[PDB]
């Protein structure tokens, strides 16, 4: 659904860094914490929050900041069918529960945004 | 009991609350009776009495010397011409097991030879810990200062009853890391166990919050 | 609202110049330095208190957990950060204090609770025979849900020896006690979370693996 | 909170240096300049979106409406201001974006809706076959009811010719789409208003009456 994932269908190989932006869209009176963990490629997905904390993670509390940015350091593809693909895994963990007073809604939503960095390039134009 | 009169107006000197003057005087730590085995072993303990246990547990680390005095007499006042020996066994040295053990003539255990008709003996013991301070509270899993062994000198038993009391002064005191004061009755001398069935409130009560 | 970053760990904490340094001394010397964020405890209406033992809380967590299990000697300071997440319609007051050589008493799993921590059964006597009213002679900090939601204490190394083993001796304990109990009206969030964040400062190891 | 005044029209808008200029270009040249405040739209729980076509929105309003109907050629930039009025107990998120040459598609009154504007039937495909997920490649701005209640975009003149007729060609379209739907508890105000304010910048007319 991104414009980055549609322009990569017009090429064969690409390499660079990304950045993923989250955005909380709940009421002003609500507060809590989330853990945005990132696993490097080749590693395994975390089983619980205590092992996801030991990797690369941010602690995004939405009672203070309405938006956070996580940077994936490097991705790479060489397409051939099969592709030689080194990608990580992003996981969102409940650090605390969702704290809400009376009158404010109990369910909120997060929007995820994604883009490329200044060192992202691609080559070998290809028809889709 | 409350009298409105006689307010004092001048401030006092701060030297009454110095850490040396809080422990400056000598108090009784043990009463040793030897009626007619023939020897007593008393290893040095400060937490034996409820007083000075609550006063040393105000801090976490303490570092001091000691000075012992041995007031010795009969069970009622009397003093007879009797020769006595007070052997100090350092930490890590064996204690005497009987009246004629070989540890009584061990040269590295220093002894004091007094008579009962003398003034009391006085002995200064230095800081004997391998650490840099004593600690009354150790959270981990495994403060010895020594042992005093007391007997009457001779190869046969003496026809006298010996009763001595030990007085100890604490010198060159340094204290670290203050701590809340104990408000529950003590149970054992080693651990800070309290009786959890009944808890004594720190303050005594009143009827209403407005009735002063 | 700043955004602290040490190592590969990032927390977002507001810039507040009301830290407390334990006894006015900074932790100094004679990849383990990052932000370790513990599991979160739920403050309820009938909760009593919690405690964590140091450095027993980080003996099985991360590269600090494996450096303790292999090396023989150990020495570090700490930077503890306790924060709360509640609305403007909740009320209560916590007391966050450290206590060196905090020895518990029976009325082991209770003495060494680990990463989770244990709960106080009799918080009036701190489960050690000493009253809660004089706990503020220790390095402490108040969390009052009316005004602030954050507390941070800088703890140096306190021991009689310059280096010690990390697997038996516990240097201090961190106590979080609800002096004024939590209250709200019906329909609000019934359990308020409390998050503890630890960062070692000037950690040294001297014994071989 | 400032108080802007252009012409005989006064709005009270807080001073906020987070305007967005479309493609980094300011509207320049090759009594119509005032604040036109449109009718207010009600955001409900099941609303889908709205759109306005420019300069079709001001063809029957004011002296800009009669200058378009009499003169032959036309060229202007715009300064669109979309703001929302909600409490601290409401939640939702709007996406306010402009889109040059926004051509709709059948699955005219719908293509030229006027001052009121029309509503989107399928907002996932923007009623044109293009996804909503990539609408942010256009000059856009987020209205998140948690943080801000205001959005302003400065749009220059975008055409292949320096002057154009104002009565058939519509230069761009302003799209306001609730990506995250509105939510509240029962007893709060059920419909939240959305107000659009337009001000022409550097307007020129070259054709005689």
């Amino acid at each position: 659904s991104t414009i980055l994932g549609q322009l990569c269908r017009y090429y064969t190989q690409w390499s660079g860094s990304l950045e993923v932006t989250f955005m909380f869209a709940g009421s002003f009176m609500a507060t809590g914490k989330m853990l945005i963990a990132y696993t490097p490629p080749g590693g395994n997905v975390p089983a619980d929050r205590i092992t996801a904390m030991l990797g690369t993670h941010v602690i995004w509390d939405f009672g203070l900041q309405s938006s956070v940015t996580l940077v994936v350091p490097w991705i790479s593809n060489t397409h051939y069918y099969f592709d030689y693909y080194t990608t990580g895994i992003i996981t969102i963990w409940y650090q605390t529960n969702y704290v809400v007073p009376i009158g404010a809604p109990t369910t909120a939503y997060i929007v995820a945004l994604a883009a490329a960095q200044d060192n992202f390039t691609m080559k070998l134009c290809k028809d889709t | 009991n409350l009298i409105e009169t006689r307010c004092v107006l001048n401030h006092h000197s701060t030297q009454e609350t110095a850490i040396g003057n809080f422990f400056s005087r000598a108090g009784l730590v043990s009463i040793i009776t030897m009626p007619t085995d023939g020897y007593v072993n008393w290893d040095i303990d400060l937490m034996g009495y409820a007083q000075l246990r609550r006063k040393c547990e105000l801090f976490t680390y303490m570092r001091f010397d000691a000075e012992f005095t041995f007031v010795v007499a009969k069970p009622n006042g009397v003093l007879v011409p009797q020769l006595l020996q007070y052997m100090y066994v350092p930490p890590g040295a064996p204690k005497p097991t009987s009246r004629d053990s070989f540890a009584w003539q061990t040269a590295t255990n220093p002894s004091v030879f007094v008579k009962m008709t003398d003034p009391p003996a006085q002995v200064s013991v230095p800081f004997m810990s391998p650490a840099s301070a004593y600690q009354w509270f150790y959270d981990g899993y495994p403060n010895m200062m020594g042992t005093f062994s007391i007997r009457t000198v001779g190869t046969e038993k003496s026809p006298h009853s010996i009763t001595l009391r030990v007085y100890m002064r604490i010198k060159h005191v340094r204290a670290w890391i203050p701590r809340p004061l104990r408000n529950q009755p003590y149970l054992f001398k080693t651990n800070p166990n309290y009786k959890g069935n009944d808890i004594k409130c720190t303050s005594t009560s009143r009827d209403k919050i407005t009735t002063l | 609202v700043a955004q602290l970053t040490i190592g590969n760990s990032t927390i977002t904490t507001q810039e507040a110049a009301n830290i407390v340094i334990a006894y006015g001394e900074w932790p100094e010397y004679c990849s383990v330095n990052r932000f370790f964020t513990l599991d979160t405890k739920s403050w309820a209406k009938d909760s009593k208190g919690w405690y964590w033992k140091f450095p027993d809380v980080l003996t099985e967590v991360g590269v600090f957990g494996q450096n303790a299990q292999f090396h023989y000697l150990y020495r570090s300071g700490f930077c503890v950060h306790v924060q709360c997440n509640a609305s403007k319609f909740h009320q209560g007051a916590l007391l966050v204090a450290v206590l060196p050589e905090y020895v518990l008493g029976t009325i082991y799993a209770t003495t060494q609770p680990g990463q989770v921590g244990a709960v106080l059964t009799h918080p009036y006597v701190l489960d050690a025979g000493i009253p809660l009213s004089q706990l503020t002679v220790c390095p402490h900090q108040w969390i009052n849900l009316r005004t602030n939601n954050c507390a941070t204490i800088i703890v140096p190394y306190m021991n009689t020896v310059p280096f010690d083993s990390a697997l038996n001796h516990c240097n201090f304990g961190l106590l979080v006690i609800p002096v004024v109990p939590l209250d709200f009206n019906a329909g609000a969030t019934s359990e308020i979370p409390i998050t503890v964040t630890i960062a070692p400062m000037c950690a040294e190891f001297a014994g071989l693996r």
